[PDB]
């Protein structure tokens, strides 16, 4: 995340982090949005041109965490996977078209203070707060800057950050890239003059674009961390699998369990 | 240089 | 809350979902959760 902030304990407990089990690693960000399953982004498992293709049996998940580096026990949980269901259509070749996959836990996860579900959004939802200028946060533990200056240290975070960001129109995320953006993604960021800057980076993709809904005070999942060109680069946005779209994917691999 | 603490196999959920 | 899945494959938490411990539970809010909602009514 880079000018974001430190997270207060519990601000995101739906925030998922995915482990690599060898080499040890963190490899992206997820959702927790009930007991026995995950939201990331699939190319964060599945990336042909780089011979990516995880099974369950090669990432854990930590739960409840906070310390990017600390094992937090007692607060934290780490849980296998069954399966992992990537989209039959995500598009790798040529734009990460339906960036998303559902990661089954192992057994389901007990929740706590630091451990919760988020909302998986509805019509209304969408409709009414998936809006040019809105806001919605990014937590993540990834880099802190696109790149480092004299040392490494200086872009990896301690703890988990977060960011608030707005949507930003269609057209302007278009003229943005030279990427052909499907209405299956939509992007956030400032402007190429606000004040203000942010974005996601190295690390968080994968990881939740959350708004609270002010008609029952619940936060719902609008988004998934999936691509930007660099990170804050003015002129440049970070964009994000629109989660409302791929809903019947969604429901359609639960109740089968693929 | 570990970048991860380790934890124990037993602590899986 | 109206709830999209079922509780037999889904697991639990579909009707607590959105609601944190240590925040809306307490009624306690976050120190940046009012930016948020600012951008949606500010218009
Ligand atoms: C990933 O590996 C699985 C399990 O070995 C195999 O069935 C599948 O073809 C692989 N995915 C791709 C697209 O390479």
């Amino acid at each position: 995340i880079v000018e974001g902030w430190d997270a207060e304990k519990g601000i995101a407990p739906w925030q998922v982090m995915l482990f690599r089990k060898s080499p040890q690693e963190l490899l992206c960000g997820a959702s927790l949005i009930s007991d026995r399953w995950v939201l990331t982004a699939a190319h964060c498992i599945l990336y042909p041109p780089w011979d990516k293709n995880f099974t369950e049996n090669d990432l854990l998940v930590r739960i409840g965490k906070h310390s990017r580096t600390r094992y937090e026990r007692n607060v934290e949980k780490i849980s296998m996977l069954e399966k992992i269901y990537v989209h039959p259509r995500y598009n790798w070749r040529e734009n990460l078209d339906r960036d998303i996959a559902l990661l089954k836990l192992k057994k389901p996860v007990p929740f706590s203070d630091y451990i919760h579900p988020v909302c998986l959004p509805d019509k209304q939802t969408v409709t009414s707060l998936l809006r040019a200028g809105y806001k919605g946060r990014v937590t993540g533990w990834g880099n802190l800057r696109e790149t480092w200056t004299t040392n490494i240290n200086e872009i990896q975070p301690s703890v988990l950050q977060v960011v608030n960001l707005p949507i930003v129109e269609r057209p302007v995320c278009k003229a943005s890239t030279r990427i052909r953006i499907t209405d299956n993604m939509f992007c956030a960021g400032f402007k190429v003059n606000d004040t203000k800057r942010g974005d996601a980076c190295e690390g968080d993709a994968g990881g939740p674009f959350v708004m609270k809904s002010p008609f029952n005070n619940r936060w719902y999942q609008m988004g998934i961390v999936s691509w930007g060109e660099g990170c804050d680069r003015k002129g440049k946005y970070g964009f994000y699998t629109h989660v409302f779209r791929l809903k019947r994917w969604i429901q359609k691999v639960i109740d089968q369990f693929g | 240089q570990n970048t991860f603490e380790e934890f124990p196999l037993s602590d899986i959920e | 809350f109206h709830t999209f899945f079922n509780e037999k494959t889904f697991g639990l938490g579909e009707a607590d979902c959105g609601l944190r411990p240590l925040f809306e539970k307490k009624s306690l809010k976050d120190t940046t959760e009012k930016e948020l909602l600012d951008s949606y009514i500010d218009g």
